[PDB]
């Protein structure tokens, strides 16, 4: 199988995902920064 | 209280199935799972496993009580079941004890092997479903990252990709693994039934006392997972 | 308010019950529940009292069902073979019954966290999909967190400890039944009380009980 | 032991979670949305 | 940079897996495992029914498969049953050992690949989080992390593990075929009737995974 | 960081689960054996070999050696003393196995209790959200529970179990050496041959690397 | 780059792993295991074919490997065949156990490192969350925790586990060569012709791992 530290790591990461989704749910993204990030990501992926 | 537990189980399965139902997401999971499984089992064996699962989920096993009653009523005297009919025909045709024992034990081993193969196929499906769901989720993530246009379309789009993972989990813990577990339970039940038929047929052919064979049948009844029912 | 609590409870408990009911029949589950109840309110008869009772009968020649069965069989069955076989059958039946109960509760314990993770994923998908309605992400995170917490609590504090306590009770019952077996066999053989009392001493320090000394 | 795929799952979660941290690098807190978020969370948890 | 990220992800995953496996297995062992996998994939194993028919044909009379040719040569060389059986068992053990080692090699590959995916993910995520204020720098880092995780998952679940179970299934088929050939050779040397040995060999048709009727 | 509530939650949950598994007396005996195997040191095998050679030349500090000598004084055959020593060795081995098991149970249970405490803390903070600036630090203390479990699952309980198993190996080696010495003494063998036989044990499954 | 180096993180990982391993291994045992790993990495195991050639070349006459050097020295000492067999078997078993315990030490290190990395990233996450007013300047505060996790993963997967696997491989090769040398010295003491022993020597060269080569 896998070591149990992997399970603890997965649970902690899912918990932090939930918390960060909550944090972002009441935050506004800068449109210019998001456009720059989108362009860089599109260039990186082909 | 039994009705309450049955209702809660049915309601849980219904709500989880409605969460399952939404077309492509399940399709990637099932296609990947089928492709990975076919490296271990030929399509004929997979279809045989599905046949066995359907027969186990649609046809109830014959309870040991009616089998014991029928065996003892033939013993005192001297039918819908298939294996018992075959054994009865085998002894009435006229044969030694050893050949009948070998034939019925071969049939029992064949049933055990078939049920074990079905259990293995569905356990392989359960093992490989979540990994393929995760692969589908990662491909969806790549697509959404390569099509980054609107911030307000980040939430839902990601929620679609992650959806695939969910399906894998729902297919792994609520479909394939439960079917494998039910197949194992059906294998144990059918092994017990066939062993009881073995004992009864051997006693009838050997002309043993019906009381001792009745005690033997009760003793075989009082063991196994049934021990909790007493 | 109540909706998210019942949704989380439905996911976790209903999924666990559905999977176990596919695994174990309903009567077997109720038998396991009865076993757990009888093993959580009734303290096991400690072996020292059993040794005292056994040496009392040995010197001479209630409050224990197995001892009553053994003495009833001894009064009727003169040969030691039938008594030994029947009591070993009872010992094996009790062992298998407790093992099946432990298996049921451990099956619950393994199934529950998977349902907790599934509920977490459902809540996460709902939160990501809405992400804009305040009245739609509160319930989603409620479902996610509550399913994870209920899965963890039921797996590590309700079902696994009950299974472990059932295993402890099976060990204690096996020791008690074995001591009764030795007592009845000795009284059938007419053994001296002192030699059997010395013999049971190493039986006391078997396994877990070896830590106390 | 644990399921063999759990590693990837942890990976996936970490991956996504880090992305969200990136999404928070250029974010701007909105008080009103926080207000109804807190109200909805209080209503959902039965408080 | 678009192809550079793909090259970097492939380098991380495949190079790490190769290095870790090479530390575990001899490099010629890796060649042997690759060759046996290629043979087990490109070629179809002889049907056991065909082997049974051929065996009963020679039994009545008293060869493309090499093991059958070796058995026939041993039988015609005027050797006793013990030496022929020992040689056939040694060949069967050698085949089983080769297939087990190939399965082990590919299982090691499939176990190491997700770890390299995790390492690449962590490297890419650190690169992103450290270069937060550089829009031109998080694209490649995110792409490396995501693609290395996806490649680890794909290689582990679709390329290496299924090859391992395919090698295990081919080992089962090869062992069954070689055992059938050995049994047929022993029956021919003993001199039994064609019908009884035909029935005995057809009894093997329902062994293991072949129950598909 | 330091939090009394978090460590109390972790230790209380772990103790409750283990007391469901084991009994209170067995847990206290496990703590006693851990203290005895930590604050004390096992006698060097070379010292025991030299001690047995000294008695071989003459014809007593360790309790097992004293017991063997006492059973040797009162004219006892090889079988009875061998059975008594084997019984004592098996009892000590099983006691150490029980201690290893209970500390393994503690190590396996602690991280789950940490995760449960973290989830409860997060639920409480979510149900009592008042200030945005406190959404960060609050979960911090919640995470303090999880970290604690991790530490207790990797720095205390698992190392204690491993040390207990190592001490079990050391004690079974020492008692096997004492058994061989008593057997040689009752056999009246030469000091040199038994010295070589005892020195053959100096390269056991853990002491070979010091060479 | 400086974003992948952190003194506190590597300190946490290495100190925790060393402290946990020292609970079950003495410092002398750890140094012995490190010496084993260094010797097995820097020196190459002698080819079995070369050893067979050297044995058959020295058979008719009546030096690199120390095992055969001690064998020929003991042969000059003229000990009994039982003494030769006992001493050679004892040396082979001692080397086998030494390599096995070196592998155990390195596997303990490899199994302990990622858990300490997880502890370190938990500490990093707590430190980051205790100093967050807005989720803006939490990039490097997450990078350091992920750095601890990456250190743990790298040390577990590419440094300690490969060393344990290489130690196991070297143990197998050393056992094979030791068995060949023991058989050769036994044959030389017996005085048989060089050719007869070679008939049965080469049957079992491809054992286990080497079974794939044919």
């Amino acid at each position: 199988g896998l070591p149990l530290w992997m399970g603890t790591f997965a649970d902690l990461m899912s918990l932090l995902m939930c918390f960060f989704v909550l944090l972002l749910s009441f935050s506004e993204m800068d449109v210019l920064k998001f456009k720059q990030i989108a362009g860089s990501m599109k260039f990186a992926f082909g | 209280l039994a009705t309450l537990l049955g209702l809660i189980g049915g309601f849980a399965f219904v709500i989880m199935a409605m969460v399952l139902g939404d077309v492509t997401s399940i399709l990637i999971v099932v296609g990947g799972s089928i492709f990975v499984v076919l490296m271990k089992f030929t399509m004929g064996q997979f279809f045989g496993a599905t046949k066995i699962a359907g027969k186990a989920f649609m046809f109830k096993a014959d309870e040991p009580e009616d089998l014991i009653a029928k065996i003892v009523e033939m013993a005192d005297a001297a039918i819908n079941n298939t294996f018992m009919q075959k054994g009865i025909d085998l002894l009435v045709d006229g044969h030694d004890a050893d050949v009948v024992r070998a034939a019925l034990k071969k049939d029992i081993a064949l049933t055990d092997e078939r049920h074990t193969q079905g259990t293995g196929v569905f356990r392989a499906f359960g093992d490989v479903a979540p990994a393929m769901g995760m692969i589908g989720t990662l491909v969806g993530l790549v697509a959404m990252l390569s099509n980054m246009d609107d911030p307000k379309a980040i939430g839902p789009a990601m929620a679609v990709a992650l959806l695939t993972t969910l399906y894998g989990a729902i297919l792994s813990n609520m479909v394939f693994f439960p079917i494998a577990d039910k197949l194992s339970l059906r294998r144990d039940q059918e092994t017990l039934n066939r062993r009881l038929i073995m004992d009864g047929v051997l006693a009838i052919q050997d002309g043993q006392n019906p009381r001792v064979i009745d005690s033997y049948l009760k003793n075989y009844l009082n063991e196994g997972k049934r021990a909790l029912e007493i």
